[PDB]
C-alpha cells in the first residue's frame, strides 16, 4: 500500500530501464511472489532471474507492468496471479493501482461503479449541430 | 551529401575554386591508393611467384583485346 | 487524457477487458443482458488510446468507443 | 530619370506606420 | 544498390572502357567526365542520367526498340 | 556586386538586417514566447 | 504553459506535438475554447482586413521594385527585344561567374528578370515614368495603413459589428454586385477611357491633366441625350503605333472585336466599352434583393419555391442552411473563385489584353500555369471545405427531403458513377498511349490510333475557324448567325483565322487523347472529393465520424484497419490528383505552345500520339538547355533555375520520406537518440523542456503533403520558365 | 482422379487457361489477318 | 474534312514505299499500304479516324464498337446469371473460389443470348433489385 517490500531480481543491468523520468514525475513498481527461481523476460529488455519468494521490480511505464503481469498469469506453469503494481513518486508516496478493487478486472463483483457508461447506442448519438458553440464533444453530451 | 550539396552551390555560384574537385580543395583518397601501391608492388616482392598482379584494376599495363579495353588501372 | 465511452449493446463477454494492457476496463454488474454485466473505464487517466479493445468486440459497431482527446505523459506513451 | 535616395527613405518612413498598425491589430487580434 | 551500379557503370564507362588505339592512347565512352563532373548532384543528372539516356530514348524501329518500352514501363 | 540604382548603401544593412537580425530575434521572441508559462 | 492561448487541451501536455498543434489549429476558430458564435465572425472580419492589407502591401511591393531597381524606363522604349527587371540580386555567396552572368538585360548590378506579367500590365495602363508607379506604391502603402486602421477599430466594442449583420446576406449581396462589382468596374472603365487609351493615343493625361482635358471631343453630352455612334466614330486602325499618335483616331468606346495588329493585343477602346458594358449589367443586377425599402427580393421565397416531382422537397429550409454555417459559404465562394481562376488562365493565353504580352513567351507560359496551379488549389479547398461543412454544420433533421439531403440519400451511386467514368477514361486513355507507343516503337507508326477530335474541330467551325471545312453556323458565310450586321464580324473572323495568334489553336490528333486525360483527372479528383464529403458523416465502417471530427489519424487496425479513413485522407489523395493532373494540363499546353511560338507545329502533331515522344521531345529535349546552367566550364543565367530545379527534386523526394514511412519507427528511433541525450555526459547540463516525440500521423502526412506540393510546384517553376526563356532569350 | 478435377477448376488454373485461350486465339487471327486499324 | 486521303497523299505515297513487315508473311507492308488507302490521314501520313457518327467512316469506330458492346455484354451475363445459379447449392464461397466448371460452360456456350434476356431480365423484375431492401450504407 505505501511500503514496498521485497527484493530486487538478479540482472546484470539494461540500457532501456529507467530514464530520468523516474527520480522526476513518477515511475512503477511491481511485487509478486514467486514459487521457484525461475527465468522471466523483463519488457526493459534481456532476461532476468526471478528470485525467490517476494521480490519487487521498479519499471518506467505502466504498460511495461502490465506486460510483465501478463507474462506472470500466462507463461508459467505455477501460474502466478497475487502480484500488484503500485506508482511510486519522487515525493516517497505509493499508489496502490492495480488489482487495487482485489478481484482481477477480468471477472465481476459487487463494489464497482459504472464509470463512462452511456445509456444508448452509437447511432443515438446528437449530432454536433445542436452543441456547435457551447464547448463540449458530441460524445459527451 | 552535403558535400555534394557544397560543391553544388559553389558551382552554382561562379566559384569553382570552392568546390571539393582536384583543382579545388582535394578530399585525396590517400589509404585506398596506398594500397594500390602494394597491390602493384605484390608480385616480386610480397608474392614472387606470381608474374603479373591479382588484377590490372590496382595498377599496371592497359589491356587491349579486339580494339576495346578490357581492364586499365583505375585511379 | 482520452474519454472510453461504453454504451448499452455490450453484451457483457468480457473480451474487451482482457484485451486492455492497461487496466482501465473492468467489468461492473448490470441487468441487461443474458451475462448481467457491462464493461466500465474508471482508470481512464492510464489509457493511452491503443484502440485494442475496439478490435475485440462482438456487436455491430463495436459497443466500446475510445475517443482520442487530450494528451499527456500516461496517454503519450513516453518513458522519459 | 530614376529615383532618388529621398524617395527611397520616404517610401520607408510613409510604410513605417504600416508596420504600427499592423502590430496594433496583431496584438487586438491575439486577445 | 543504385547508387553503387550507378557508379560502377559511369567510372567503368568514364575512366576503363573505350576504344584503344594502335599508339597507345585510350579514348574512353564518356571521355573521362567522373574526374570533375561526378561531383555535383547536377553532374550526376546531366552528364549521366541525361546523357547516358539518350541511348534508350533515340532507340526506336530497331534492335533496342523493346528497351524503350521498358524503360517506360518500369516508370 | 554592386547597386547602379539609387540608396545602394540600403540593402547592405537591409539584407544582414532580414536575414539574420530579424529571425534571430523573432525566434527569441517566440522562443521565450511558446515555452513560458 | 501560455503556447498555444486558445487551446487549453493543447496547453497542458508535455510533449513537443503540442508546439505544432498550436500552429495548425490558429486559424480554426470553431474549436477554441470560449468563443461564442458572434466572436467568431468579428475575429474572422478583423482577420479579413489583414489579409486585404497585406496583398495591398504585396501589390505595393512589385510596384516599389520596378520603381526602385527595374528597367521600367528603359523597358518602354523597346519592349520587343529588351528584358523586363523584377529586383536586385544582394547575396553575398555570389561569386564572379554567378555577377558576369546575372548582370543581364543592361544593368551593371546583378538583376532577375521578371517573368511575371507586372511590365506589360504597368505599360497597358498607361504608366510611362518610374516616378508615378513609385507614388502609386506610396499611395498602396497609405491604402494597406487604412485597411490596418478598419481592421482594429473594428475589435473595439463600440465598433463591434453584431451578428445579426454578418447573417445580412441580402444587404450586402446587392453591395457586393452594384457597390463592389459594379462601380468599380465603372471607375475602371472611366480610368481606362481618361488616362489608359489616351497614353495609348499619345496623349499624357496626369492628376493634374485630366480635369482639363475630355476624353472625347463631343463632349459628355452625347452620352446624356443620345446617339452613341459618336463615341465610337472614328476607332484606331490597323496602321497604329503604341503609345504615339500615328493613325489613332480619337474615339473611347469602339467595339471592333480581334487583336490590335501591332501589339497582338485587344484594344482597349474595347476593353474600355467591355467594362462599361458589365458595370451597367452588375448595377442593374446588384438592384434585386429585398432591403429596408420593400422593393426587391428575399432569397427564403426563392429557394422555397422551387419544387419538383423529381427534385423532392426542392431547396425547401435552405437559406437558414448557407447562411447559419460558414464552411458552405467558404465552399461556394472557393468554387466559383476557382471556376473563374481557370477562366482567367484560359483567357490570358488565348485572348490576351496587354501590350506586347504575345510575344514574351516566358511571361504568357508562366502566368497560365500559375493561375492553373492557383484555381485547382481553390477547387480541392471548395470540396474540402464541403468535407468540414458536413462533418460539423450539416443538420438532417432540418434539411429534410431537400436537395442536400436527397443528395447524401444516393452518395453510393455517385462516387459509383464517378468510380465508373474514371476507370472508363483511364483503361482506355492508358490503353491507346500504350498502344500507340508499342506500335510506334515497332517500327510500324502507321498503325497508331489517332481519332481526329472532331468535336472540338466543329466548335472552332461554329467559332470562325474555316480551316476544317464545317460549313456550320459561323465559318458558312450565308448562316444565320453570320449575317447579322454585328459590330465583331470582321475584326473576329479575321483573328480567328490568322495562324499567328494562340486563339483557338489548331487541333490536332494528339489533342483529343491527351484532353481525355485531363477529364480523366478531373473526374478523379471529383471522385475522391466527392467521396470524402459525402461519407464525412459516416458509412459502414464508422458511422460516427460527426463525432470523430474532420481530421483523425484512423481508428485502430481493428474493423481491417481504417487507416485514411477521414475525410481529411480524402483531401490528402485528391491534392496528389490535382498536382497530377495540372501537371498533366501544363504540359500539354507548354509542349504545345513551344511548338507553336517555334513554328515547328509538326513535332508536336506527330510526336504527341504516343508516351516516349513526350518523354524525348518534352522532357528530354527541352530541359537540355537547363542543366546546363552550370558546367565545369562556365556559368550562365539559367544557372538559379537549375538549382532550382534540383532543389524541387530534393523537397519532392522528401515528401516521400513522410508518406511512406510512418510514426512508429521514428518514435523508436527517438527513444534511441533521447537515451543518448540523457546518457551523454557533457549534454547532461541541456535538458530539453518539452518531451521530444515524433510528429503525429495526420501531422506528419500533412507536412509529406506539403514537401510534395512544393517541390513539384519549384521543379515546375524551374523548367517551365527555364526552358522557354532558353529558347527565347 | 478425383481431386485433379477439382484441382485444374480452380480459380487460378481456370482464369490461366482462359487467359491461354484468348491470347491464342487472338495472336491467330492477328496473324491470319494482322494489322487492321479499321473495318 | 481537312484532311486529305491515303489514295493521293504525298507524304503517305512516300512512307508507304518502306512499311516494315510485321508478320512472317513478306508481303505484309505491302498489302498493309493497300489497306489503309481508303482511310485519311493528316499532314503526317498517318492515317485519322472519323468517328462524329458518319456512317460513311463507320468502319473506323461503330463497326468494332458495337462487335465490342457484343462481347463484353456475353462476358457480362456469363459472369452474372453463374452468381445467379450459385446463390445457393450448399455453400457458394467455395463454388466461387473453385469453379463448377460444366456449369461455367454451360453459361459460357448460352450466353450468346444476352441482349434479349437482358430486355427479359429487365421487364421481369430480376435485373434491377429493389431501392428498399439492398444493403445500403448508413447516412
Ligand atoms: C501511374 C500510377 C497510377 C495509376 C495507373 C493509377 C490508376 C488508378 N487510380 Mg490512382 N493514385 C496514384 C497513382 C496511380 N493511380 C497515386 C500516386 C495516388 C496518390 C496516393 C493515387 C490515388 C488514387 C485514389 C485516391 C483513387 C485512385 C483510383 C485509381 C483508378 C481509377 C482511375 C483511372 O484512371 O482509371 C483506370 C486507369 C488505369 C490506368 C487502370 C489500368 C491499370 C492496368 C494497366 C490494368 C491492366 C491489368 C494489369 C496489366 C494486370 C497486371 C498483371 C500482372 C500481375 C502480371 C485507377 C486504377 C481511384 C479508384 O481506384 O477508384 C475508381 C481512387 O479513388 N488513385
Ligand atoms: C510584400 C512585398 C515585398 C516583398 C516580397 C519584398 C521583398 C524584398 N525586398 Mg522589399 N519593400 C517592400 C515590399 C516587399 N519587399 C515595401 C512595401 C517597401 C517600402 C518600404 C520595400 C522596401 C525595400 C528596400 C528599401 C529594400 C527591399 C529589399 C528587398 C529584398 C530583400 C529582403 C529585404 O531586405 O527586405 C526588407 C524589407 C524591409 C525592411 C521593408 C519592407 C517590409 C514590408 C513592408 C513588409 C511586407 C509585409 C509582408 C507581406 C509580411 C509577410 C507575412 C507572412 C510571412 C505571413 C526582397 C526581394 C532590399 C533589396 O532590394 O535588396 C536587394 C532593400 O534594400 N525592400
Ligand atoms: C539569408 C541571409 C543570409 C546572409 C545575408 C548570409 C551571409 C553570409 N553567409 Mg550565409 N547562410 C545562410 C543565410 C545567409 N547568409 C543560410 C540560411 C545558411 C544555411 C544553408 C548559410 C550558410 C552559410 C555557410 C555555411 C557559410 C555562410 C557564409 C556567409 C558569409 C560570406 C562571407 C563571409 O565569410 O562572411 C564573414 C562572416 C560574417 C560577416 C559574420 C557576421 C559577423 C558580423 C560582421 C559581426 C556583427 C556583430 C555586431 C557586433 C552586432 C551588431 C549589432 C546590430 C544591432 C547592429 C556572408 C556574410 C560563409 C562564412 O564564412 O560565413 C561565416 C560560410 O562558410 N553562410
Ligand atoms: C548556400 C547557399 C545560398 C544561400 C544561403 C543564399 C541566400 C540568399 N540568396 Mg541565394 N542563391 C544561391 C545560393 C544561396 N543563396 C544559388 C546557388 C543561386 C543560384 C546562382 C542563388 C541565387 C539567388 C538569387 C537570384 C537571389 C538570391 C537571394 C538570396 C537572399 C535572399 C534574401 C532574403 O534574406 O530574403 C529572406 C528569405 C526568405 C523570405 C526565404 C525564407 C522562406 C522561409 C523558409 C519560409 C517561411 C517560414 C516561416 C513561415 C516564416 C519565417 C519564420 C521566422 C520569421 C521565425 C539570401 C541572402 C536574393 C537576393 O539577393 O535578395 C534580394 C535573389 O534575388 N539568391
Ligand atoms: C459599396 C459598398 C461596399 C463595398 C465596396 C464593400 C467591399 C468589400 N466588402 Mg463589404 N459589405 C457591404 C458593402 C460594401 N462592401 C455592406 C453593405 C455589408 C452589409 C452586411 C457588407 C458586409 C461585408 C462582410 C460581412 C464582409 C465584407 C467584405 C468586403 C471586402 C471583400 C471583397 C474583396 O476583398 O475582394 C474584392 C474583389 C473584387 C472587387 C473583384 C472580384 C474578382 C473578380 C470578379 C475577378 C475578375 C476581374 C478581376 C478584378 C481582374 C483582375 C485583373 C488584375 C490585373 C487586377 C471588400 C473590400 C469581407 C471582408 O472583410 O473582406 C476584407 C467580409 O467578410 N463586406
Ligand atoms: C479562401 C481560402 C481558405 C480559407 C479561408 C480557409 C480556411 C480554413 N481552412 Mg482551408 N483550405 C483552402 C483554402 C482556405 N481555407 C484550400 C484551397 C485548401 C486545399 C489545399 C484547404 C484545405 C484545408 C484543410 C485540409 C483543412 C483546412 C482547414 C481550415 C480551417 C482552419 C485553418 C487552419 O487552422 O490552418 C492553419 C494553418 C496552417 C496549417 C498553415 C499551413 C500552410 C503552410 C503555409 C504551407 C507551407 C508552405 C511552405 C512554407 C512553402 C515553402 C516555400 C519555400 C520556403 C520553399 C479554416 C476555416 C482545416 C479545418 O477546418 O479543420 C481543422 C483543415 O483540416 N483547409
Ligand atoms: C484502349 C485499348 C486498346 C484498343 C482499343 C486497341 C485496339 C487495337 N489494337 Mg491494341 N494495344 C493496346 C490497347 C488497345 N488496342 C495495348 C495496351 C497494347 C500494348 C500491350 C496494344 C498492343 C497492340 C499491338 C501490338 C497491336 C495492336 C493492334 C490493335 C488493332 C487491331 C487489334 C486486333 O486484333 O485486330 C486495334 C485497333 C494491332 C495492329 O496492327 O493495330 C493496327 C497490333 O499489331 N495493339
Ligand atoms: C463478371 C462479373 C462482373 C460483372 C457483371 C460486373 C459488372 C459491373 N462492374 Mg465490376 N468487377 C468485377 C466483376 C464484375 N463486374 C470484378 C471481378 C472486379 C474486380 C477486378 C470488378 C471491379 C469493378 C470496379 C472497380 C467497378 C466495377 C463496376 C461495375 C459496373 C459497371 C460496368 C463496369 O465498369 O464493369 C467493368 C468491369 C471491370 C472494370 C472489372 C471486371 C473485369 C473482369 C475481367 C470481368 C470478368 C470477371 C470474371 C472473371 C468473369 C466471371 C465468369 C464466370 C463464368 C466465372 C457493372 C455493374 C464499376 C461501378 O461501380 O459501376 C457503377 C466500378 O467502378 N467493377
Ligand atoms: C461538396 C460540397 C460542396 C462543394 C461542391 C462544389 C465544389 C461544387 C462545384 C461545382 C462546380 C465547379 C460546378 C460548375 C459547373 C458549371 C457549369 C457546368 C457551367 C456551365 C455553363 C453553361 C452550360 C453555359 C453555356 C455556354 C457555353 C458552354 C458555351 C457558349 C456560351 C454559353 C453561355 C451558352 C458545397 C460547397 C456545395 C458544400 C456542400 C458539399
Ligand atoms: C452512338 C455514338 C456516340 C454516342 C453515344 C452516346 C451519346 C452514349 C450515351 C450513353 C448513355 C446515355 C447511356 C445510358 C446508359 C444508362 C444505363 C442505365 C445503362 C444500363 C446498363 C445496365 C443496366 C447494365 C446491365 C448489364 C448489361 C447490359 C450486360 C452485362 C451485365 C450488366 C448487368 C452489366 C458517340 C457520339 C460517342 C460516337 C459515335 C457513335
Ligand atoms: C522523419 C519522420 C519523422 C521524424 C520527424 C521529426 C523528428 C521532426 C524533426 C523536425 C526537424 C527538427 C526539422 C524541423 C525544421 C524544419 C525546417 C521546419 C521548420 C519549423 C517550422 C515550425 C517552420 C516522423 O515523426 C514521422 C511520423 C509519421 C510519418 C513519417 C515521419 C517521418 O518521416
Amino acid at each position: 500500500m505505501t511500503e514496498l517490500s521485497g527484493q530486487p531480481p538478479k540482472f546484470g543491468g539494461s540500457t532501456g530501464g529507467l530514464l530520468s523520468k523516474a527520480n522526476r514525475e513518477e515511475k512503477y513498481a511491481i511485487t509478486w511472489t514467486s514459487a521457484s527461481e525461475q527465468v522471466f523476460e523483463m519488457p526493459t529488455g534481456g532476461a532476468a532471474i526471478m528470485n525467490e519468494g517476494e521480490n519487487l521490480l521498479y519499471l518506467a511505464r505502466k504498460e511495461q507492468c502490465l506486460a510483465l503481469g501478463t507474462q506472470l498469469r500466462t507463461k508459467f506453469k505455477p501460474k502466478i496471479q497475487d502480484y500488484k503494481i503500485y506508482r511510486v513518486y519522487p515525493s516517497g508516496e505509493v499508489q496502490y493501482l492495480h488489482p487495487a478493487d482485489g478481484v482481477f478486472p477480468e471477472k465481476v463483483n459487487e463494489g464497482r461503479e459504472a464509470q463512462g457508461t452511456k445509456t444508448r447506442r452509437i447511432g443515438q448519438n446528437p449530432e454536433p449541430v445542436t452543441i456547435k458553440f457551447s464547448g463540449k464533444a458530441p460524445y459527451e453530451v | 551529401f552535403g558535400l555534394y550539396i557544397h560543391n553544388d552551390t559553389m558551382r552554382a555560384l561562379g566559384r569553382p575554386q570552392d568546390m571539393f574537385s582536384d583543382t579545388a580543395i582535394q578530399l585525396q583518397p590517400i589509404f585506398a591508393q596506398w594500397v594500390q601501391h602494394l597491390h602493384t608492388l605484390a608480385p616480386g616482392a610480397t608474392a614472387p611467384n606470381a608474374l603479373a598482379t591479382a588484377s590490372y584494376a590496382f595498377g599496371g599495363e592497359t589491356i587491349a583485346v579486339a580494339g576495346k579495353v578490357a581492364m586499365m588501372p583505375i585511379t | 487524457s482520452h474519454s472510453v465511452k461504453i454504451y448499452d449493446t455490450c453484451i457483457g463477454c468480457t473480451q474487451c477487458v482482457r484485451a486492455c494492457p492497461l487496466d482501465v476496463l473492468e467489468m461492473v454488474p448490470w441487468d441487461g443482458c443474458k451475462a448481467a454485466q457491462i464493461a466500465s473505464s474508471p482508470r481512464t487517466e492510464d489509457c493511452v488510446g491503443c484502440k485494442r479493445c475496439e478490435t475485440a468486440c462482438p456487436t455491430d459497431f463495436l459497443s466500446i468507443r475510445v475517443y482520442l482527446g487530450a494528451e499527456t505523459t500516461r496517454s503519450m506513451g513516453l518513458a522519459y | 530619370m530614376a529615383l532618388s535616395d529621398t524617395q527611397i527613405l520616404a517610401a520607408l518612413v510613409v510604410a513605417l506606420l504600416p508596420a504600427f498598425l499592423a502590430f496594433r491589430l496583431s496584438t487586438e487580434l491575439y486577445k | 544498390l543504385s547508387v553503387v551500379i550507378f557508379h560502377f557503370s559511369w567510372k567503368m564507362q568514364s575512366d576503363v572502357w573505350g576504344t584503344v588505339s594502335p599508339d597507345g592512347s585510350v579514348t574512353h565512352v564518356t571521355l573521362g567526365n567522373f574526374a570533375q563532373s561526378a561531383i555535383t548532384i547536377n553532374g550526376w543528372l546531366r552528364d549521366f542520367l541525361w546523357a547516358q539516356a539518350a541511348n534508350v530514348i533515340n532507340s526506336y524501329g530497331s534492335a533496342l526498340s523493346a528497351y524503350g518500352i521498358m524503360f517506360l514501363a518500369g516508370h | 556586386m554592386d547597386g547602379s540604382y539609387a540608396a545602394s548603401y540600403l540593402p547592405w544593412i537591409l539584407i544582414p538586417m532580414v536575414g539574420w537580425l530579424f529571425p534571430a530575434v523573432t525566434m527569441g521572441l517566440l522562443f521565450i514566447h511558446i515555452e513560458s508559462e | 504553459t501560455k503556447f498555444p492561448k486558445f487551446s487549453q487541451d493543447l496547453a497542458q501536455d508535455p510533449t513537443t506535438r503540442r508546439i505544432w498543434y498550436g500552429i495548425a489549429t490558429a486559424h480554426d476558430f470553431e474549436t477554441h475554447d470560449g468563443m461564442t458564435e458572434e466572436n467568431l465572425y468579428q475575429k474572422i472580419f478583423a482577420s479579413h482586413f489583414g489579409h486585404i492589407a497585406i496583398i495591398f502591401l504585396w501589390t505595393s511591393g512589385t510596384l516599389f521594385h520596378v520603381a526602385w531597381q527595374g528597367n521600367f524606363e528603359q523597358w518602354i522604349k523597346d519592349p520587343l527585344n529588351i528584358r523586363p527587371i523584377a529586383h536586385a540580386i544582394w547575396d553575398p555567396h555570389f561569386g564572379e561567374g554567378a555577377v558576369n552572368a546575372f548582370t543581364q538585360a543592361g544593368a551593371s548590378n546583378p538583376v532577375n528578370i521578371a517573368y511575371s506579367g507586372v511590365y506589360h500590365w504597368f505599360y497597358t495602363i498607361g504608366m510611362t515614368t518610374n516616378q508615378e508607379l513609385y507614388s502609386g506604391a506610396v499611395f498602396l502603402l497609405v491604402l494597406a495603413s487604412l485597411f490596418l486602421f478598419a481592421g482594429w477599430l473594428h475589435l473595439q466594442p463600440k465598433f463591434r459589428p453584431s451578428l445579426a449583420w454578418f447573417k445580412n446576406a441580402e444587404s450586402r449581396l446587392n453591395h457586393h454586385l452594384a457597390g463592389l462589382f459594379g462601380v468599380s468596374s465603372l471607375a475602371w472603365a472611366g480610368h481606362l477611357v481618361h488616362v489608359a487609351i489616351p497614353e495609348a493615343r499619345g496623349q499624357h493625361v496626369g492628376w493634374d491633366n485630366f480635369l482639363s482635358t475630355p476624353p472625347h471631343p463631343a463632349g459628355l453630352m452625347p452620352f446624356f441625350t443620345g446617339n452613341w455612334g459618336v463615341y465610337a466614330a472614328d476607332p484606331d486602325t490597323a496602321g497604329h503605333i503604341f503609345g504615339t499618335s500615328e493613325g489613332a483616331g480619337t474615339a473611347i468606346l469602339t467595339f471592333l472585336g480581334g487583336f490590335h495588329p501591332q501589339t497582338e493585343s485587344l484594344w482597349l477602346t474595347d476593353i474600355a466599352h467591355h467594362h462599361l458594358a458589365i458595370a451597367v449589367i452588375f448595377i442593374i443586377a446588384g438592384h434585386m434583393y429585398r432591403t429596408n425599402w420593400g422593393i426587391g427580393h428575399s432569397i427564403k421565397e426563392i429557394l422555397n419555391a422551387h419544387k419538383g416531382p423529381l427534385t423532392g422537397a426542392g431547396h425547401t429550409n435552405l437559406y437558414d442552411t448557407i447562411n447559419n454555417s460558414l464552411h458552405f459559404q467558404l465552399g461556394l465562394a472557393l468554387a466559383s473563385l476557382g471556376v473563374i481562376t481557370s477562366l482567367v488562365a484560359q483567357h490570358m493565353y488565348s485572348l490576351p489584353s496587354y501590350a506586347f504580352i504575345a510575344q514574351d513567351h516566358t511571361t504568357q507560359a508562366a502566368l497560365y500555369t500559375h493561375h492553373q496551379y492557383i484555381a485547382g488549389f481553390l477547387m480541392v479547398g471548395a470540396f474540402a471545405h464541403g468535407a468540414i461543412f458536413f462533418v460539423r454544420d450539416y443538420d438532417p433533421v432540418a434539411n429534410k427531403d431537400n436537395v442536400l439531403a436527397r443528395m447524401l440519400e444516393h452518395k453510393e451511386a455517385l462516387i459509383s458513377h464517378l468510380s465508373w467514368v474514371s476507370l472508363f477514361l483511364g483503361f482506355h486513355t492508358l490503353g491507346l498511349y500504350v498502344h500507340n507507343d508499342v506500335v510506334v516503337a515497332f517500327g510500324t507508326p502507321e498503325k497508331q490510333i489517332l481519332i481526329e477530335p472532331v468535336f472540338a474541330q466543329w466548335i472552332q467551325a461554329t467559332s470562325g475557324k474555316a480551316l476544317y471545312g464545317f460549313d456550320v453556323l459561323l465559318s458558312n458565310p450565308d448562316s444565320i448567325a453570320s449575317t447579322t450586321g454585328a459590330a465583331w464580324l470582321p475584326g473576329w473572323l479575321d483573328a480567328i483565322n490568322s495562324g499567328t495568334n494562340s486563339l483557338f489553336l489548331t487541333i490536332g490528333p494528339g489533342d483529343f487523347l491527351v484532353h481525355h486525360a485531363i477529364a480523366l483527372g478531373l473526374h478523379t479528383t471529383a471522385l475522391i472529393l466527392i467521396k470524402g464529403a459525402l461519407d464525412a458523416r459516416g458509412s459502414k465502417l464508422m458511422p460516427d465520424k460527426k463525432d470523430f471530427g474532420y481530421s483523425f489519424p484512423c481508428d485502430g487496425p481493428g474493423r481491417g484497419g481504417t487507416c485514411d479513413i477521414s475525410a481529411w485522407d480524402a483531401f490528402y489523395l485528391a491534392m496528389f490528383w490535382m498536382l497530377n493532373t495540372l501537371g498533366w494540363l501544363t504540359f500539354y499546353w507548354h509542349w504545345k505552345h513551344l511548338g507553336v511560338w517555334s513554328g515547328n507545329v509538326a513535332q508536336f502533331n506527330e510526336n504527341s500520339t504516343y508516351l516516349m515522344g513526350w518523354f524525348r521531345d518534352y522532357l528530354w529535349a527541352n530541359s537540355a538547355q537547363l542543366i546546363n546552367g552550370y558546367n565545369p566550364y562556365g556559368v550562365n543565367n539559367l544557372s538559379v533555375w537549375a538549382w532550382m530545379f534540383l532543389f524541387g527534386h530534393l523537397v519532392w523526394a522528401t515528401g516521400f520520406m513522410f508518406l511512406i514511412s510512418w510514426r512508429g519507427y521514428w518514435q523508436e528511433l527517438i527513444e534511441t537518440i533521447v537515451w543518448a541525450h540523457e546518457r551523454t555526459p557533457l549534454a547532461n547540463l541541456v535538458r530539453w523542456k518539452d518531451k521530444p516525440v515524433a510528429l503525429s500521423i495526420v501531422q506528419a502526412r500533412l507536412v509529406g503533403l506539403a514537401h510534395f506540393t512544393v517541390g513539384y510546384v519549384l521543379t515546375y517553376a524551374a523548367f517551365l520558365i527555364a526552358s522557354t526563356a532558353g529558347k527565347f532569350g | 482422379m478425383d481431386g485433379l478435377k477439382s484441382f485444374l477448376s480452380t480459380a487460378p488454373v481456370m482464369i490461366m487457361a482462359l487467359l491461354t485461350f484468348t491470347a491464342g486465339i487472338l495472336i491467330e487471327f492477328n496473324r491470319f489477318y494482322p494489322d487492321l486499324l479499321f473495318h | 474534312a481537312n484532311l486529305t486521303p491515303c489514295s493521293e497523299n504525298p507524304a503517305y505515297l512516300a512512307k508507304s514505299k518502306n512499311f516494315l513487315n510485321t508478320t512472317n508473311d513478306p508481303n505484309s507492308g505491302k498489302i498493309r499500304a493497300e489497306r489503309y488507302a481508303s482511310a485519311l490521314c493528316g499532314p503526317e501520313g498517318y492515317p485519322h479516324l472519323i468517328v462524329d457518327g458518319r456512317f460513311t467512316h463507320a468502319g473506323d469506330f461503330l463497326i468494332p464498337s458495337i462487335l465490342f458492346l457484343y462481347i463484353a455484354g456475353w462476358i457480362g451475363w456469363v459472369g452474372r446469371s453463374y452468381l445467379i445459379e450459385i446463390r445457393e447449392s450448399k455453400n457458394p464461397e467455395m463454388q466461387e473460389v473453385v469453379i463448377n466448371v460444366p456449369l461455367a460452360i454451360k453459361k459460357m456456350l448460352g450466353g450468346f443470348l444476352w441482349p434479349l434476356a437482358a430486355v427479359g431480365e429487365y421487364t421481369s423484375g430480376k435485373l434491377v433489385m429493389k431501392d428498399s431492401e439492398i444493403p445500403t450504407s448508413p447516412r
